[PDB]
């Protein structure tokens, strides 16, 4: 669902 | 860190870069103008995360909440930098050095024309008001900042407090370069005010302007892909 945003953040 | 001249200092350190872009060889049409205004947004959503990451104290917050603050403001972050940009520029919208629109080139999309009519009268109070670099970076963090951010429930409390310190902290700056001025204390207060006001008018644009790329998606008038795709999906 905001499975490439969480990519980023970490 | 959190102390007006040393946050101003970070802020302006954490500026995300110019990304380029040039306009297609043949004349646009609905089709290719959409397609060169959503390659460009979706990069620069990825240096927006960056950018971010980057102000004092928002890694210290949930993920969760570091995840509802980007979905609640992007499109106005897009936006305000786009403004920034345009604030010497009358009548023209830079969308990057090599992508320069003319207000009326807006009638080749159905529906952007209003879009960039509340895009161009925004940056002229802007221009009006004589807005200065330091002002700019202070009112784009508060912009990121500030969204409704409602009690959820989430599986695993300090976050919210930590978000209210970290936005007083932000507007005890703008108070600060302000007083650099020197202008009255009525004129200190009608100015901050002035900015203020303003956040209402962006957040009005990102609506209609969110509205406007969801329809296009739906009547497949522009495919859109990775990250951009994620943030509207979710949306
Ligand atoms: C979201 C839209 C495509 C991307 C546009 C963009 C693209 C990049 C940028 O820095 C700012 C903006 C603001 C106007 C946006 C448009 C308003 C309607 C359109 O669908």
């Amino acid at each position: 669902r905001h499975k490439i945003l969480h990519r980023l953040l970490q | 860190a959190l102390s007006p001249e040393q946050l101003v200092l970070t802020l302006l350190e954490a500026e995300p870069p110019h990304v380029l872009i040039s306009r297609p060889s043949a004349p646009f049409t609905e089709a290719s103008m959409m397609m060169s205004l959503t390659k460009l947004a979706d990069k620069e959503l990825v240096h927006m995360i960056s950018w971010a990451k980057k102000i004092p104290g928002f890694v210290e917050l949930s993920l969760f909440d570091q995840v509802r603050l980007l979905e609640s403001c992007w499109m106005e972050v897009l936006m305000m930098g786009l403004m920034w940009r345009s604030i010497d520029h009358p009548g023209k919208l830079i969308f990057a050095p090599d992508l320069v629109l003319d207000r009326d080139e807006g009638k080749c999309v159905e529906g952007i024309l209003e879009i960039f009519d509340m895009l161009l009268a925004t940056t002229s109070r802007f221009r009006e008001l004589k807005l200065q670099h330091k002002e700019y970076l202070c009112v784009k963090a508060m912009i990121l900042l500030n969204s409704s951010m409602y009690p959820l429930v989430t599986a695993t409390a300090d976050s919210s407090r930590k978000l209210a310190h970290l936005l007083n902290a932000v507007t005890d700056a703008l108070v600060w370069v302000i007083a650099k001025s020197g202008i009255s204390s009525q004129q200190q207060s009608m100015r901050l005010a002035n900015l203020l006001m303003l956040l209402s008018h962006v957040r009005h644009a990102s609506n209609k302007g969110m509205e406007h790329l969801l329809n296009m998606k739906c009547k497949n008038v522009v495919p859109v892909y990775d990250l951009l795709l994620e943030m509207l999906n979710a949306h």
